[PDB]
C-alpha cells in the first residue's frame, strides 16, 4: 500500500525528480493534520463496538434481513455481518491515518463484491449500514474528521456498488 | 557399530480395528468428547456383545467339528484329524500322503487359525483383523497351497459355522457376513505397498505393505473446500490450528486471527496460503519462534508444516542456512512451497502428522520424531535433529556410558544432575561394556595414569588441587599450646569438604569418629569411611538420586574421578544391586585404586576432570587463557620508531 | 514510511493502532519539519554534494577511472554520478518518509545482483555514498547531519 | 531492616506517625531532649545489641569536620537530605542507625561535636509527643524511637518536604 | 442483610493483607502480653574485687 | 514496549533494527517523563479511584451485587474490587510502558475463559473499568486523561 | 512419615522391609486416631499454647525483652511469638507422622546457624518449647500428653 | 524476551505491587541510557560485517581452526563460522538495545553448546572470536557503550563455557 508520503514518493521517483515544490507541499499538508488523524483513530478505537452497535440498530435490525429467510437470520450470520461491519471500520481508520485510499482497495476490496454476490450477502443493506456507521463517526469524532472518515467508507461502499 | 542414538520409546501400532477403539479415538483426534454418534454406536455395540459373545462360545466349543468338516471336505485319502496342531471349477481333493505332513500341519493350523480369528472379528464387532491378515495371503500360499481347496473349505466352515444358528436372522446374519468377508478378503490379491519416495537425493525412498497401513489407526484428514457447511468449515479451521500451533489455542485461549479464517473459509486462499500466513503470524512467531533458538525452531517448524521431523543432516543445515538468511518467513515459505508439501497436501488439505502407520518410517530419525510428535516437544529447547545427526557422523562423545544426564556439574559441593523430564536434554550414545572414558588430570599431564600407571598417587603440585595429609604427628600419640591441634582439624575439616562438597552444619559432624581419628586409633581412610556410610551421606547423596546417579557422584568424590565406563560401573551397581549402600561405599574405598592414590592417611580430592567440567571451568571471560584457541600475534614497536 | 509500518503491524494482529503506536506516529508527524528542512538541504544543493563526492572518490579510487575501470571515459563517469545523484535522491525520499523502505525498494534490493551484472565494484559505490555522506553533513547542522547520516549509514551498510 | 510499624491505629504506630508529622527540627530537638531523658523516663541504650562497627567510620568523620560542619551534618540526617554521609545511615539497620544517634548525642554531651544552642527549649508539639513517649513501656519506647530514625537519611525513590533546617549562626 | 457499601468502604489492598509465617500476625499477642523489661541494673566493675567474689566452690 | 516490539520484529527478519526503529525507539524513550507522571498520579489515587469506582459499578447495576449476582457477598465484592484493582494496576504497567503488551499479557489472554469458568458477567467487568476510567480522568489534566484513557479503553474493548 | 525412613532404610540396604519395620508401621497406622486427636488438640488451642508460653518465658528470661535483649521491642516480640508458633506446628507434624523427620528437616537442620546469623540466644528457644510443652500438656489427657511431649522434648534437646 | 522496562514491571507483577519509587528510579536510568544505546545499535549495524572480518583476522585466521583438520577449513566451514559471529553480534546487540539478557537466553544459548558439542565446534576458539568482537566493538563505538556490548557478548560467551 500507499500513505501520503509513501504516494508522493511514489509519484516522484516514477519520473525520477527530486522532491519539488508542490511535493514538499503535499508533504507538509499531510504533516499538518497529523494530529488530527490521530486523534480521530483514537477515538473511533475507543468506541469501536459501540459504532457499530448503533449503526446497526440503525440500519439492520427489524428489517428483512434479520427475520428468517433474511441474510442476518442466523447467530453465525449476524456474527458474520457484525464483523464485516468492523473490519470495514477499522480498515476506513487505516486509510485515515495514511491518508490514501490505496489499503482499503487491496485488503478489504479484493472480490469482495464477487463474495457477496456469490453468498447473497445483499449490497443494498451493507451500504446502508457503511452509511449508518459514517454518520455515527461523523456525530463522535467531528465535522473534518468525520467528512475523512466518510471519503473511505463512501469508497468501501463504491467498491461494493 | 552406531555412534549415536535418537532415543527410543515404545511403539504401539494397532494391530486392527475395534468398535470402542473406533468411537473413541474418533472422538479423540477431534480434541473433544464423544458425542450421540459415538456414544449411539458404543450403546449398540454394546447391547449386541452377548449375542456377540454367543457366538464366539458356540464356534470355540465346535471349533473342532467345523474344521473337521473342513478338512473332510477338502482332503481325501486319509484322515486330516490324525495331528490337529460354489465350488471352484478347478477344485480337486488334496492327497494326505503326497500333500505332505509339513504342508498338512498349515493346512489345518490355517484352517483353525481361520475360525479363530472370525470369532475375534465378530467379538470386536469389526472385520478389520480379517481384511488385515488375509488381502493377500492368496498370494503368499499360492505356490504351495491350492487357492480353490482353500476356498472350499472356508465355504465349509462357512455353511458348519452358520449351521449352529437357526435362532432367527440375528446370529446367521452376523457369521455369514463375516465368513462372506473372509472369503473374498482371501480371494483377493495383493495390493500393490505404498510407496514414499524421497523428496531429494538425501533421503531415501521407502515402501509399506497395504495391510500394515490398514491395521494402523487412520488418520483424519481436514480439507477445505467451498461447499462444506460452516460446521464443516469451523471443524477445519479449528483442526488447522490443532496442527500448527500443536492444540486449540481459540478454545483455550480464544486467540485467532479472523480474517484469515474468513479468507481461507472464503476460498480467497488456499488451505496451503492460510498455513503459510498463519505459520508467519506474531501468534506463532511467540509461541514457536521466540521461545526458541534457530535451531530448535525449524525442527518444530517441520512438524507443524510437513507432519514430519528432519529427515538428513543435508535437510537440517539446509534450512538453518534458510532461517539464518531469512528468519521465520523465509524458513516458512521454504517449507510451504516445497514440493514435499504440494505432494501430501496439495491446496486444501491440513497438514497431518504423518508417523507410523500413515506410510513407511525411517530408522535414522526414528526416535527424534518421536519426541518431536509428542506434545511436549515445545519444552525441548535443545535441537536434537542437528544433535543427533552430527553425532551420527562423529566418534561416541565425552559422555557417561549411560547418558548425558548420568553427569553432574563439577562443582565443589551440590549433587546438580541434569532432570530428565524437565526441559528434556537427554543424548543416548551407545557405550558398549569395553569402552574409556578419556579424563583430564589436575596436574601435569604426562601423570595420568593411563600413559604413567606409577604415576597414581604423585601430587600434582600447584597444577591441581590442594592435598590434605596426616603426616604431622597426632595430639597425645599433657601441655596446653600443642601445635598439632590445628592440622588434624584442619584435616578433619578437609575431609568433610570431600565427602560432602562443604562443610557441615553444627550438630553434623561424627564426632566420635573424628576422636577415634585424633586417637591414632583409625586411619584417614577409615574416618572417611565412616563419613561415607554416615546417615548424613545417605541421605543427601545416596538417597535422592537414581542409583547410577549416586554411584557416580560417589565415586567422583571418593576416588576423585568419574568412572572410566560400564566395567567400574556395573560392579558399583551389581553390588548396590545385591548388598546396599554401605557395600558400595566399601567397594569404592576398599579398591586397589584407592590405595594407590591415597593411602592410609592422605584425604582424597579431585584428580581428574571429565572435558566439560574442565570447559566449565576454564572458558569463561576471566579464566580464558590470552593463548588458548586463537592466534597469539608477537607485538614489536614500528620500526619507524 | 513509518505510518505504512504501524498499520501493516496493526493488521497483522487485526486491532487498531495501539496507543503507544499512536503516540509514536504523533511524534513522528510533529517532528515533519525538521525532516522537510534536512530533504530541501538536500535537494538544493544536490549539485555540490554529487561533484565533491565524485571527486573525493576518483582522488581516492583511481583504479575505478583507471584504463580498464568501469568507470573509465566520459560517458561512463556520468553515468556513475548519475547513480550517484539517484541514491542522492533515495536518501531524501529516506529522510522524508522516517525509515528506509522507499531506499529499499526503489534502489537497493538486489543492488548486488545489478552491479554484479554490470561489473561494477559495489565497494567502489559504497564508497562513493560515503563521500556523498561526509560531504553532505560537512554542508548541513550536527543534528541535521546526524540525522541524515543513519539513511547513509543504511545505504552504505546494504551495499556493502 | 526490621519491619516497621507504620499505620495500625494503636499507641505506639501514633505515637510514630505523630513523631513524623513534626517538623525537621521539632524532630531533632525531640530527639535531642528525649536522648537527654533517656535512663530516667526512656529506655536506655545497648548498643552491643547492634552491629555499631558499620558506623564507626561515618562516626569518626563527624568527630574530625568542624562544629559548624558537624550541626549541618545533623540537620542534613533529619533533612532527608542526599550527602555521603545521609546515604550511609540510611544503609544501616535500624539499630544501628538508633545507636549511632545515640553515639552523637553522647558526644555532644561530651562536647566532642556541637552541642545543641544554648539555652534551646522544646516547642509545644515537640513537647507533647516527647511526654506520650515518655508515656509509654519501654518496649513501646524502643520500638517508637527505632521507628522514628529508620526515615532519616537519604533513600532513591522517596522525596519531598519543604521546610528545612539549614543552621544555627 | 448483606450491604455492599460497607464492603466497598472496607477496601484492603490485596498485597497488604497478612499471610502465614508475617510476624505482623502475632502484633496483637506481642501487646497483649506487654513483656516486663528488666530495671536499669547497677553495675559497677570498679568496685567488683574478682578474687573474693569469684566463686571458689 | 516499543523496544521489545522492534527487537522481536527485526529478530524474525533475521536483520539489525532499521534506523526508522531505532528512531521510533528514540523519540519513546525522551517521551517518557509524562507516562512516569501519569503512572505516578495513578498509584498515588489506587485505592480512592477503585472505591469511587466500585461504588459508582454497584450503584449502577444492582443486579451484581443483589442475590444471585456473581458479586454478592462481603467476600465476593470483596473481591470484584480486588479485580478492579488489579485492571487498575496493570493500567499503570502499560502507561509506563507505553504499550499494552503489558496489560494484554497479564490480564486479557483468555480472560473471557476465566470470567466464563467463575461465572462473572464480562461486560459488567468492561463497566467496572469504564467506572475506574471516569474516577481516574477527573483527578488529571485533560492531555494526561487522554493519555490513560487510551488504555482504559484498550482494556474496556478487549473486555467487551 | 515413619515409612519414609523405615523404607530408606530398607532400601539402603537392598532388602525388602523387615518383620519389625512392617509391624511398626502396621502399629502406627492403626493407632493413628490418637495421633490425629493430639494433632486437633494442639492445632486448636495454638493461640493460647503460645500466648502462655511467651508469658511463661519473659518472665523466666526478662533479659531477651530488656535492653540488649533480642525480644527487646513490641516487633522482636512479634517475632519471637512467631518463631514459637512455627515450632508448634512443626510439633504437629511430627505428632501425626511418627517421627521426627519433618521437624528435623523444617526447623532444626542448621538451626544453630540461623539463630547464631540472628543473635538470638537458642537456650531461650528452647526454653519457650518447654514452655509450650507444659501448656500444652496441661490441655491434653495423660497418654495424649506424653505422646506429644516425646516429640516437645525431641525439639528442645536438638536446642539445648 | 524482556527488556528493562519490561522487567522491571515483572518484577513488580510478580508480588503484585504497584511501581513504586525504586522501579521508577529503574526505568528513569533505562530511559536516560536509551539515547546511548540507540546510538551505539546504530554504529554497529553500519558496521557489523567489517566488526566480524576484524574480529575474525584478529583471532582466528592464520591458526590451526583454518588449515585441513582444523574446523573452519572449507569454505562451507568457514561461512558458518563468520554467520555465527553475525548472529553474535546481532543478538548483543539486541541485548544492548533492551538493556536485558533475556533474548540471549531464549534465543541464543538455550541448547547452542550441545549443539557445538554435537558439531564438534571449539568453543575456547569461539570465545576468543567473541573477545575480539567486543574489542573491535568498543573501539568503533565508545568506551561506555563498548562495556555495555561487551556485558552481553560475555554473557553468550558466558553461556556458552
Ligand atoms: C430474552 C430471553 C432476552 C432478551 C432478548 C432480546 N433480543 C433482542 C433482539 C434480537 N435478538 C436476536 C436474536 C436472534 N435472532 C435470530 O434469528 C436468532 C437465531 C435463531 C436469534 C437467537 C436478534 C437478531 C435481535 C435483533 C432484533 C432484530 O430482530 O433485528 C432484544 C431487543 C434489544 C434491543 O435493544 O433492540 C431483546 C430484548 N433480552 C433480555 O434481556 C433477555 C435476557
Ligand atoms: C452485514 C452488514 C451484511 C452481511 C454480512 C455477511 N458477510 C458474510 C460473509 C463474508 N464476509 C466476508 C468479508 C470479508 N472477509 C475478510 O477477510 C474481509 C477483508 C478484511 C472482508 C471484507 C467474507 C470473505 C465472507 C465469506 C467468508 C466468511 O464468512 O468469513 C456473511 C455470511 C454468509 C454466509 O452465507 O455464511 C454475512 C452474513 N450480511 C447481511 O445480510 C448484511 C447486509
Ligand atoms: C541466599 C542469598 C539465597 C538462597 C540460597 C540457597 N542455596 C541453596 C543450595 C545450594 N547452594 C549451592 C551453591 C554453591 N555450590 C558451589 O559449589 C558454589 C561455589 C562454592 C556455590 C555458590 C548448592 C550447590 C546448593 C545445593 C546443595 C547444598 O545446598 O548443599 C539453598 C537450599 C536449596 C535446597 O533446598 O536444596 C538455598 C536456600 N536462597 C534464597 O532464597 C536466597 C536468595
Ligand atoms: C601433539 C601432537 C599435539 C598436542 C597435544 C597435547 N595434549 C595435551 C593434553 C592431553 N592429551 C590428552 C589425550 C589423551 N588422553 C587419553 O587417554 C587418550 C586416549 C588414548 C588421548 C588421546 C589428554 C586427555 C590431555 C589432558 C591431560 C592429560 O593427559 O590427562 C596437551 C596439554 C594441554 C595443556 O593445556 O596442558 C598438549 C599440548 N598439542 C599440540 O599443539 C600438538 C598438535
Ligand atoms: C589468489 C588467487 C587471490 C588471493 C588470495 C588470498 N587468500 C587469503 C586468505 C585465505 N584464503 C583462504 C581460503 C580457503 N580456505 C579453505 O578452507 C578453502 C577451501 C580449501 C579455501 C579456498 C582462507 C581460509 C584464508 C584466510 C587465511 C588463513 O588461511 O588462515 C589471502 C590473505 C588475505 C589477508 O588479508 O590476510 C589472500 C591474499 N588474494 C588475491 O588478491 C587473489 C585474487
Ligand atoms: C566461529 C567463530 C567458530 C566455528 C563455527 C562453526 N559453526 C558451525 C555450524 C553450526 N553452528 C550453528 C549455530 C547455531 N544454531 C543456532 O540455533 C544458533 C543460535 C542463534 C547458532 C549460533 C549450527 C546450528 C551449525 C550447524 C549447521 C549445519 O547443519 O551445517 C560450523 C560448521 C560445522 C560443520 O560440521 O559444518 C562451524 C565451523 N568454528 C570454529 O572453529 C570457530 C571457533
Ligand atoms: C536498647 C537498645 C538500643 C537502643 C538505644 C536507644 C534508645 C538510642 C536512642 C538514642 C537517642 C534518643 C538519640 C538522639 C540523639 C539526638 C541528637 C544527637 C540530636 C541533636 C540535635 C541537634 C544537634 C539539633 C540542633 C538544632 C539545630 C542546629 C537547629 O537547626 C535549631 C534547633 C535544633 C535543636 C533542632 C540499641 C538500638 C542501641 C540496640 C538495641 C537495643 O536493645
Amino acid at each position: 500500500m500507499q500513505d501520503a508520503i509513501t504516494a508522493v514518493i511514489n509519484s516522484a521517483d516514477v519520473q525520477g525528480k527530486y522532491l519539488d515544490g508542490a511535493a514538499m507541499d503535499k508533504l507538509k499538508s499531510y504533516f499538518a493534520s497529523g494530529e488530527l488523524r490521530v486523534r480521530a483513530a483514537s477515538v473511533i478505537s475507543a468506541n469501536a463496538a459501540t459504532i457499530v452497535k448503533e449503526a446497526v440498530a440503525k440500519s439492520l435490525l427489524y428489517s428483512d434481513v434479520t427475520r428468517p429467510g433474511g441474510n442476518m437470520y442466523t447467530t453465525r450470520r449476524y456474527a458474520a455481518c457484525i464483523r464485516d461491519l468492523d473490519y470495514y471500520l477499522r480498515y476506513a481508520t487505516y486509510a485515515m491515518l495514511a491518508g490514501d485510499a490505496s489499503i482499503l482497495d487491496e485488503r478489504v476490496l479484493n472480490g469482495l463484491k464477487e463474495t457477496y454476490n456469490s453468498l447473497g450477502v445483499p449490497i443494498s443493506s451493507t451500504v446502508q449500514a457503511i452509511q449508518a456507521i459514517k454518520e455515527v463517526t461523523a456525530s463522535l469524532v467531528g465535522a473534518d474528521a468525520g467528512k475523512e472518515m466518510g471519503v473511505y467508507l463512501d469508497y468501501i461502499c463504491s467498491g461494493l456498488s | 557399530s552406531v555412534k549415536a542414538s535418537g532415543g527410543s520409546s515404545l511403539a504401539r501400532p494397532q494391530l486392527y480395528q475395534t468398535v470402542p477403539v473406533s468411537a473413541i479415538s474418533q472422538a479423540e483426534q477431534q480434541d473433544r468428547f464423544l458425542e450421540g454418534s459415538e456414544l449411539n454406536e458404543l450403546t449398540a455395540y454394546f447391547q449386541s456383545g452377548a449375542l456377540r459373545l454367543e457366538i464366539a462360545e458356540t464356534l470355540t466349543q465346535n471349533a473342532d467339528l467345523i474344521v473337521s468338516r473342513a478338512a473332510n471336505r477338502i482332503f481325501t485319502g486319509g484322515s486330516p484329524l490324525s495331528y490337529l496342531e460354489p465350488i471352484p471349477p478347478g477344485f480337486r481333493p488334496i492327497n494326505i500322503a503326497r500333500y505332505g505332513p509339513s504342508n498338512m500341519q498349515k493346512s489345518l493350523r490355517d484352517m483353525s487359525w481361520f475360525l479363530r480369528y472370525t470369532t475375534y472379528a465378530i467379538v470386536a464387532g469389526d472385520p478389520n483383523i480379517i481384511v488385515v491378515n488375509t488381502r493377500g495371503l492368496k498370494e503368499v500360499i499360492e505356490n504351495a497351497c491350492s487357492i480353490d481347496a482353500t476356498i472350499v473349505a472356508i465355504q465349509e466352515m462357512r455353511a458348519a459355522s452358520a449351521d449352529y444358528f437357526r435362532n432367527n436372522a440375528q446370529a446367521k446374519e452376523i457369521v455369514l457376513q463375516y465368513f462372506d468377508i473372509l472369503l473374498s478378503e482371501f480371494k483377493a490379491p495383493t495390493p500393490a505397498n505404498k510407496v514414499r519416495q524421497g523428496p531429494s537425493n538425501d533421503i531415501q525412498g521407502l515402501e509399506l505393505p497395504q495391510s500394515y497401513f490398514n491395521a494402523a489407526a487412520k488418520r483424519q484428514k481436514y480439507a477445505m473446500k467451498p461447499g462444506l457447511s460452516a460446521l464443516e468449515k469451523n471443524a477445519v479451521i479449528k483442526a488447522a490450528y490443532r496442527q500448527i500451533f500443536e492444540r486449540d489455542i481459540t478454545k483455550a485461549y480464544s486467540q485467532s486471527i479472523s480474517y484469515l479464517e474468513s479468507q481461507v473459509r472464503n476460498g480467497d486462499i488456499s488451505m496451503k496460503e492460510f498455513v503459510r500466513r498463519l505459520a508467519k503470524s506474531p501468534l506463532y512467531r511467540k509461541q514457536f519462534f521466540e521461545p526458541f533458538i534457530n535451531s530448535r525452531a525449524l525442527e518444530l517448524a517441520f512438524r507443524h508444516i510437513l507432519g514430519r521431523g528432519p529427515s538428513s543432516r543435508e535437510e537440517v543445515q539446509k534450512y538453518f542456512s534458510i532461517v539464518s538468511s531469512g528468519g521465520l518467513p523465509a524458513l516458512v515459505d521454504a517449507l510451504v512451497d516445497s514440493q514435499e508439501y504440494a505432494d501430501y497436501f496439495g491446496e486444501e488439505t491440513v497438514p497431518y502428522l504423518r508417523g507410523l502407520g500413515v506410510e513407511a518410517q525411517e530408522c535414522r530419525n526414528w526416535g527424534m520424531q518421536q519426541d518431536l510428535f509428542s506434545y511436549s516437544a515445545p519444552f525441548r529447547k535443545v535441537p536434537q535433529f542437528i544433535t543427533t545427526f552430527a553425532q551420527y557422523d562423529r566418534p561416541l562423545p565425552d559422555q557417561h556410558v549411560y547418558g548425558s544426564g548420568n553427569d553432574p556439574l563439577e562443582i565443589q559441593f551440590g549433587a546438580i544432575f541434569p532432570k530428565e523430564t524437565r526441559n528434556p536434554s537427554k543424548r543416548p550414545a551407545p557405550f558398549n561394556k569395553d569402552t574409556k572414558r578419556i579424563l583430564i588430570h589436575r596436574g601435569p599431564a604426562v601423570n595420568n595414569q593411563v600413559g604413567n600407571p606409577s604415576a597414581v598417587g604423585e601430587f600434582p603440585g600447584s597444577l591441581g588441587a590442594k592435598v590434605f595429609r596426616l603426616n604431622g604427628g597426632l595430639p597425645g600419640a599433657g601441655t596446653s599450646v600443642k601445635f598439632g591441634e590445628s592440622s588434624t582439624q584442619a584435616l578433619i575439616r578437609a575431609a568433610y569438604r570431600q565427602v560432602f562438597g562443604r562443610d557441615l552444619y553444627e550438630g553434623q559432624r561424627l564426632s566420635v569418629a573424628e576422636i577415634q581419628l585424633e586417637n591414632g586409633d583409625i586411619s584417614v581412610r577409615e574416618f572417611i569411611k565412616r563419613l561415607a556410610k554416615s546417615e548424613l551421606f545417605l541421605k543427601l547423596y545416596w538417597a535422592p538420586h537414581y542409583v547410577c546417579k549416586a554411584i557416580e557422584y560417589m565415586h567422583r568424590r571418593l576416588l576423585g574421578r568419574p568412572t572410566y565406563g560400564r566395567q567400574e560401573m556395573n560392579q558399583y551397581f551389581d553390588i548396590a544391586s545385591k548388598q546396599g549402600f554401605y557395600a558400595v561405599v566399601e567397594a569404592m574405598i576398599d579398591s586397589k585404586e584407592y590405595s594407590d592414590a591415597f593411602g592410609e592417611d592422605t584425604v582424597p580430592y579431585e584428580r581428574y576432570l571429565t572435558p566439560g567440567g574442565l570447559q566449565m571451568r576454564s572458558a569463561r571471560v576471566g579464566s580464558l587463557r590470552e593463548d588458548i584457541g586463537q592466534r597469539v600475534d608477537k607485538e614489536v614497536t614500528p620500526r619507524f620508531v | 514510511s513509518i505510518v505504512t509500518k504501524s498499520i501493516v503491524n496493526a493488521d497483522a494482529e487485526a486491532r487498531y493502532l495501539s496507543p503507544g503506536e499512536l503516540d509514536r506516529i504523533k511524534a513522528f508527524v510533529t517532528g515533519g519539519a525538521a525532516r522537510l528542512r534536512i530533504a530541501e538541504t538536500l535537494t538544493g544543493s544536490r549539485e555540490t554534494i554529487v561533484k565533491q563526492a565524485g571527486d573525493r572518490l576518483f582522488q581516492k579510487r583511481p583504479d575505478i577511472v583507471s584504463p580498464g575501470g568501469n568507470a573509465y571515459g566520459e560517458e561512463m563517469t556520468a553515468t556513475c554520478l548519475r547513480d550517484m545523484d539517484y541514491y542522492l535522491r533515495l536518501v531524501t525520499y529516506g529522510v522524508v518518509s522516517g525509515d528506509v523502505t522507499p531506499i529499499e525498494e526503489i534502489g537497493l534490493v538486489g543492488v548486488r545482483e545489478m552491479y554484479r551484472s554490470l561489473g561494477t565494484p559495489i565497494e567502489a559505490v559504497a564508497q562513493s555514498v560515503r563521500e556523498m555522506k561526509e560531504v553532505a553533513s560537512g554542508l548541513m547542522s550536527s543534528d541535521d547531519a546526524a540525522e541524515a547520516s543513519a539513511y547513509f549509514d543504511f545505504v552504505i551498510g546494504k551495499m556493502s | 531492616g526490621i519491619f516497621p510499624n507504620t499505620l495500625a491505629a494503636d499507641v505506639v504506630p501514633a505515637t510514630i506517625a505523630r513523631f513524623s508529622q513534626l517538623n525537621a527540627e521539632d524532630q531533632l530537638a525531640l530527639i535531642w531532649f528525649a536522648y537527654l531523658e533517656m535512663g530516667k523516663t526512656l529506655t536506655i541504650a545497648a548498643p552491643g545489641a547492634a552491629s555499631m562497627q558499620l558506623a564507626e567510620n561515618a562516626l569518626k568523620e563527624i568527630q574530625a569536620m568542624g562544629p559548624l560542619q558537624q550541626t549541618q551534618a545533623m540537620c542534613d540526617l533529619a533533612n532527608r537530605a542526599d550527602t555521603p554521609l545521609c546515604r550511609t545511615y540510611a544503609s544501616w539497620s535500624p539499630n544501628i542507625k538508633l545507636g549511632f544517634w545515640y553515639r552523637l548525642g553522647e558526644l555532644m554531651e561530651q562536647g566532642f561535636v556541637a552541642p545543641i544552642p544554648a539555652g534551646y527549649q522544646l516547642s509545644a508539639n515537640a513537647n507533647a509527643v516527647l511526654a506520650t513517649i515518655q508515656g509509654l513501656e519501654s518496649g513501646q519506647q524502643i520500638t517508637v524511637l527505632r521507628n522514628a530514625v529508620v526515615d532519616m537519611g537519604f533513600t532513591a525513590g522517596k522525596d519531598g518536604k519543604r521546610i528545612a533546617e539549614p543552621v544555627v549562626p | 442483610q448483606i450491604v455492599w457499601q460497607n464492603e466497598v468502604r472496607r477496601f484492603i489492598p490485596q498485597e497488604k493483607k497478612l499471610t502465614a509465617g508475617n510476624p505482623m500476625n502475632f502484633l496483637g499477642m506481642a501487646r497483649s502480653i506487654n513483656p516486663a523489661a528488666n530495671t536499669i541494673p547497677k553495675v559497677s566493675a570498679q568496685n567488683i574485687n574478682i578474687e573474693a567474689s569469684v566463686p571458689r566452690r
